[PDB]
């Protein structure tokens, strides 16, 4: 079974979501986020001193 | 034996090819003995003798 969300970017709060699929229980997971990082890409132009 | 007091409820279906249906039927009986089931329309069969 495929199930999709949107999630805002805070950290620090948790979020819930509803599962529902006939014929059987409903089901609910909860989520929550701790880190997210971004990275450049680099090169040398020259140094000084 | 007779039975006098019945309700039908019905907690699920999915019209498949294979048996994809329940129903729970209440009842009051006067003694312990064996009965048979059967159904009174033609779209619809049930397996239990």
């Amino acid at each position: 079974y495929e199930h999709v969300t949107v999630i805002p970017n805070t950290v620090g709060v948790p979020y819930k979501t509803l599962v529902n699929r006939p014929g059987y229980s409903p089901m609910v997971l909860e989520m929550e986020l701790q880190s997210v990082t971004l990275e450049p890409t680099l090169s040398l132009d020259y140094i000084t001193c | 034996p007779s039975v006098t007091d019945m309700s039908c409820e019905v907690p699920a279906c999915t019209h498949s090819s294979d048996f994809g249906g329940v129903a729970i039927i209440k009842y009051t009986a006067s003694k312990k003995g064996k009965c048979a089931v059967h159904s009174m329309t033609n779209a619809v069969t049930i397996r239990e003798a």
